[PDB]
């Protein structure tokens, strides 16, 4: 239960509304017990008085109490729910946005530790599970504790033995039964949290892989795995249902015992008189009514094992410290960028071999560099070091003769343009897929950059307003390839990193793109990763990598004459 | 909102409950037994209370009524325990069967139709919206009989005692259902927009999570927090709108419940004193009559307050059914599931006659296609990017709908059984994905019981075994989310190992050697060239100089095949291929 402390500390926000809901929950209960307690005594007092005692009996005041308690019961409960549910879902809104804000700082390596469908389960489903903590643990428990004391103290004036017999049963139930239901349901609650997030991960993975699973006949055996998780999840759901049913049955028997004891015990005497008379109905109808205050009490702790399990999931995600940290100092973005690497080494998390081993290159401002190498030789790992995806181990990287780790994050993103090897098409509109880079661009600039990159057919019909991605239109592989080039051309950064930008493009389209890049990327430092040794004459320097090292480095003409690894790439 | 649509969703919801019809009737019977036992309990307390208070009977003389009162209490706790478990069991059987229907259709839908929603919105549809139907089946359906029979049985027990008390309860009931229907007319639409905002918030989150790398590249952290804040704020406001309707209806029904309890208490209290004389059968109003009506007054409205509470569970299921019913209605790739199948495992022949390939939204992807690929022959698709080359391969996989003719061995593709057709299919796709946990589980996707010799042959041919020593666990190394453990060219060769592991009647290759350098493209193409000769093959590629032995070359432009023939004829004859080859 120590994991709920950070989330009970969100009561400080909206503390006036959350404490107002507690007060109105107490007042609602007091009026609810009083309505049935006054009617039980009023009927018995009136019956005993009879016609003869009409003038001696003050019947107007009880008639006002039952009327007054009727509105207070219905008005209090309505308003208690309004204020408590309003504040609760404002707390859950802030908790959700706060939990989402932790993801991008963890993006390259921290997010790889989790599955994407489980991360989705935490931010939407596990945050929503914590509504139990703000709606139905604090208000029911302190509402029932105050009402029991008010009932016990109030009845103590009439008789001490009867008050503590009813009060003792209620107080013993309040302090002994909910902890019993917490232990009986915490293991189920942990499974219930685990199995819902495992089902959502398996379902999203199963859905996002249906192109491959269907063709290779693995959909059924991956649906069987998913359908087995639902069997376990439904079994845990049924286990919690039996606990609720047992809780309700037991609450009916404890309340029965209080009524039975009050009937038997108060009959002998109430306050020392042989014939209590109407005071018997006072205690019997108090026991019959006061046990409505303990109804939500047992379920407050029974569902806490699932709330604690969820709160651990959110806390784990928000307690992650990002591996890469940026200075808060404000820096000016330079118009010319020349980067320097001296013996850069990098090892991936949970790995033994180095992806980069002593990479060293000096790229002057305005130079265009082509990087060549085998598959899996660290070409993409190099371009991601330059983006501060990871901090290098036993190396140093400098931009304009200043360390790359000393740049403000806003300045680092304004000085580097990247075309990733895998292009993500977001599920927004076409305009928003291009407003990632240069948010202030107009539709005239967005439309023109699409014409240059060859995506003019994408401007037809809805055009910029057309919805792209999931729930909309997929672009082809080439159209995605050209959409990423359009993004990087809009960013307009001094340093441009291109990871195989002309990939999956036909010969004519590639020529048009390479012609466009050559024009737009003038007086820009460009590191272009290619698997195609075409138009390498233009590049002022060619880098050939192998197993995370720069094997040979020189101009296109020099690399052919010496007939190194590059020459074999060209012809062979 | 439309009431006609809502009336159609309630019919669909009510049909799913037939499987649990026995359990729903048992809870109706058990809920009536609870009404009987609460009348008996109120009668025993009133008889005991009347004897002690008015006749001063010692508690020892009253032992049979205590014995029966305790017995009634024990029986009532047993029925409540039974009824909760019966109702839950009915609800999850219906939920399990509804989710099976949804997942059954998602299998037949394929990747093209799964594209219709963000993957996070599919999860809301399957998890949140099917699970929120429970209280409709478990609670609301049994309650309709209990909302009529239980209050009626309460009243019948009070006419023989006091006819004025039974009219106070019946005088307040008729406004209960009118106010129930008045508050809840907009509850089904408020729930529909609540699930709409939850699916939008869930689909938006998983989309930005999968593109978190592109967001970090461009520094969209502040912008994406606001986009979540907007989607989260909308969901919070739709949730509130659902809740204030359930609080208002609950409060209004509590007002009448409390008004009647006060009215019964005041009527009997004044009747005992003699303030008013009506309401009794020429006999003094006994104290047992007052206690019986007082205990049973809250229980007269319980079945009616529960019906109002479960009327909003019904509205929650109707708003949850709106999105499910739409999915279960939209036609799939082919209107009728094919039953025909082809027996021979020999390479198939493909014929297309005025073939049109369209999206799920009806937009044509490839124009009139007329070609023929004889059995065992291999064809090459080349052309400009965005000319619909990949759409033809997706239509051959059975993923897209087509309007013309597309015959496999003379049998229309839509008439083929999709599961049996896919056993004669193998392909490497554009930007391939690795769904299995490890590298070995991915290569063995086609059949996980392959021999170690067959597995090693695929890894050797696909040039995968060269980077195996780099991986820590070797072939058992997990690949991670979207194969994050592998480089792009390494995941490309793992997808080539899938295609080359089982024999097939037709092999499709979208971009088999993508993201491979000059040398590794040669070794991978050595395996794919030999594999393309073993059966009918349709490869899409941008490489042109490398291919000269392929039987026929198809060039598309704007979704239409415009040249056919071998490399020798097309290279020197001009046209678009020579222009394509010129660069
Ligand atoms: N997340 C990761 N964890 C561990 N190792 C990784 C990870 N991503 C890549 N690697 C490994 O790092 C090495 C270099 O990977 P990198 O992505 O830099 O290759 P690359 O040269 O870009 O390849 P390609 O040309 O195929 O795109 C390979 O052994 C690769 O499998
Ligand atoms: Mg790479």
């Amino acid at each position: 239960m120590r994991a709920l402390l950070p989330y009970l500390a969100l009561y400080k926000r909206h503390k006036w509304m959350l404490s107002l809901g507690i007060v109105l929950a107490i007042v609602t209960l007091l009026a609810s017990i009083g309505l049935l307690t006054l009617s039980g005594w009023f009927l018995s007092a009136s019956a005993v008085a009879g016609v003869a005692g009409l003038y001696s009996f003050n019947y107007m005041l009880p008639a006002a109490g039952v009327r007054g308690a009727a509105i207070t019961r219905t008005a209090g409960r309505y308003f208690e729910r309004l204020v408590s549910h309003d504040a609760t879902f404002r707390v859950l809104q802030h908790l959700r946005i706060y939990t989402f804000s932790k993801l991008l700082p963890l993006s390259p390596a921290g997010l790889a530790r989790y599955r994407q469908g489980e991360l989705l389960n935490r931010v939407v489903a596990d945050v929503d599970t914590l509504d139990h903590l703000y709606l139905r643990v604090i208000s029911p428990l302190v509402g029932a504790f105050v009402v029991i004391m008010v009932v016990t103290i109030g009845l103590s004036f009439l008789d001490f033995t009867l008050a503590f017999t009813l009060g003792g049963i209620m107080l013993l139930t309040l302090f002994l039964m909910p902890p019993l239901f917490y232990r009986a349901g915490k293991s189920t609650g942990q499974n219930l949290t685990h199995l819902r997030g495992q089902y959502r991960q398996q379902l999203t993975a199963w859905l996002q892989g249906q192109a491959e699973l269907t063709i290779f006949g693995a959909s059924d055996r991956y649906r069987t795995q998913l359908e087995n998780t639902e069997i376990q999840w439904l079994e845990a759901q049924r286990r919690q249902s039996e606990l609720t049913a047992l809780s309700q049955a037991i609450m009916l028997l404890i309340g029965a015992l209080a009524v039975i004891l009050m009937l038997w015990m108060a009959s002998g005497g109430v306050g020392g008189n042989a014939q209590p008379g109407a005071l018997i109905a006072l205690f019997v109808f108090c026991a019959l009514a006061a046990f409505e205050a303990l109804a939500p009490v047992t379920g407050a702790f029974q569902h806490l094992g699932q709330v604690i399990a969820s709160a651990v999931r959110i806390s784990d995600l928000t307690d992650q410290k990002p591996e890469v940290t940026f200075p808060d100092t404000q820096t000016r973005v330079a118009d010319r960028v020349s980067l320097t690497l001296r013996d850069v080494q990098f090892t991936y998390p949970e790995q033994s071999q180095q992806a980069l081993k002593g990479i060293s290159l000096q790229v002057n401002a305005g130079e265009h560099i082509a990087i060549l190498g085998r598959t899996g030789c660290g070409k993409s790992t190099l371009l991601q070091q330059l983006t501060r995806a990871w901090d290098p181990q036993q190396g140093e990287i400098l931009l304009n003769d200043s360390p790359i780790a000393s740049l403000n994050e806003a300045a680092l993103r304004q000085t580097i343009s990247v075309v990733p090897q895998r292009v993500h098409l977001f599920s927004a509109t076409l305009r928003d897929n291009l407003l990632l880079a240069s948010p202030g661009s107009s539709d005239e600039a967005l439309s023109e950059i699409l014409r240059r990159v060859g995506l003019e057919k994408l401007l037809e019909d809805a055009g910029l307003n057309s919805w792209l991605g999931e729930g909309g239109r997929q672009l082809s592989g080439g159209e995605l390839r050209r959409l990423a080039i359009a993004r990087a051309l809009l960013h307009d950064a001094p340093l441009v990193l291109l990871d195989q930008p002309t990939e999956g493009l036909d010969a004519t389209t590639e020529s048009q793109i390479l012609e466009l890049l050559a024009e737009m990327m003038r007086e820009k430092t460009v590191l272009m990763v290619t698997h195609r040794l075409r138009g390498l004459s233009r590049f002022q320097q060619i880098i050939v990598m192998d197993n995370g090292q720069i094997i040979e480095q020189g101009t296109h003409a020099e690399l052919l004459a010496r007939q190194g690894r590059y020459y074999q790439f060209k012809q062979g | 909102m439309n009431k006609s649509r809502q009336k159609e969703l309630t019919r669909w919801l009510k049909q799913q409950s037939v499987i649990s019809q026995r359990w729903l009737n048992i809870s109706r019977l058990l809920g009536f037994v609870s009404g009987i036992l609460i009348i008996a309990q109120a009668w025993f307390m009133a008889r005991i209370l009347q004897h002690m208070i008015m006749e001063n009977i010692p508690r020892e003389a009253l032992l049979l009524p205590f014995t029966l009162l305790v017995l009634t209490f024990v029986l009532r706790a047993w029925v409540v325990w039974l009824r909760e478990r019966v109702g839950y069991h009915a609800g999850q059987h219906i939920r399990f069967a509804i989710r099976r229907q949804v997942l059954d259709r998602l299998q037949q839908a394929g990747p093209a139709w799964i594209q219709g929603k963000p993957a996070g919105s599919w999860a809301t549809l399957v998890l949140e919206q099917i699970d929120d139907m429970h209280d409709y089946y478990a609670r609301y359906l049994p309650q309709m009989a209990l909302a009529v029979s239980v209050p009626l049985l309460i009243v019948v027990a009070i006419f023989p005692s006091n006819w004025a008390a039974a009219l106070i309860l019946l005088g307040t009931a008729p406004l209960i259902p009118l106010f129930m229907a008045l508050v809840g007319m907009g509850a089904a639409d408020a729930n529909r927009r609540n699930f709409l905002a939850l699916a939008r918030l869930s689909g938006h989150f998983l989309d930005r999570l999968r593109g978190m790398e592109t967001l970090r590249i461009f520094g969209r952290g502040e912008a994406e927090i606001e986009s979540i804040r907007s989607a989260s704020e909308d969901f919070r406001q739709r949730t509130m709108e659902v809740l204030r309707l359930a609080f208002l209806s609950s409060g209004i029904l509590e007002f009448f419940t409390s008004l009647s309890i006060a009215l019964v208490a005041v009527y009997f209290g004044f009747s005992y004193l003699g303030e008013l004389d009506f309401g009794h059968y020429d006999t003094g109003v006994t104290l047992a009559a007052g206690f019986l009506a007082l205990i049973l007054a809250p229980e007269f409205f319980q079945p009616l307050r529960d019906l109002g509470t479960f009327y909003h569970a019904k509205a929650q299921a109707v708003g949850a059914a709106d999105s499910l019913k739409t999915f279960m209605e939209t036609p799939l790739a082919h209107p009728q599931r094919g039953e025909a199948e082809l027996a021979s495992t020999d390479p198939v022949t493909i014929e297309a006659e005025e073939l049109f390939i369209t999206s799920p939204e009806g937009k044509t992807l490839a124009g009139p296609l007329n070609f023929t690929l004889p059995a065992g022959q291999r064809a090459v698709l080349v052309g400009r990017s965005g000319s619909g080359k990949s759409s033809l391969l997706n239509a051959l996989s059975g993923f897209l709908s087509y309007q013309g003719s597309l015959r496999i061995n003379g049998i229309e593709l839509r008439d083929l059984s999709p599961e049996s057709w896919r056993k004669h299919l193998s392909w490497v796709g554009q930007n391939p994905q690795l769904p299995a946990a490890t590298l070995r589980d991915n290569v063995l996707l086609a059949r996980p019981d392959a021999s170690e010799q067959e597995l090693q042959a695929a890894l050797d041919n696909a040039w995968v075994s060269e980077f195996l020593p780099l991986l820590p666990q070797g072939v058992d190394t997990p690949v991670g989310d979207q194969a994050a453990r592998l480089s792009v060219g390494q995941a490309q060769r793992v997808a080539v190992a899938r295609a080359l592991l089982n024999p097939c009647s037709l092999l499709l290759l979208d971009e088999p050697a993508a993201s491979l350098d000059a040398h590794s493209e040669q070794r991978v193409m050595e395996a794919l060239n030999a594999a393309s000769l073993r059966q009918t093959t349709l490869m899409v590629t941008h490489q042109l100089e490398d291919l000269a032995d392929w039987d026929v070359i198809w060039v598309m432009q704007d979704g239409r095949i415009i040249e056919q023939g071998r490399y020798a004829e097309l290279s020197v004859a001009g046209g678009p291929f020579a222009t394509l080859l010129a660069h």
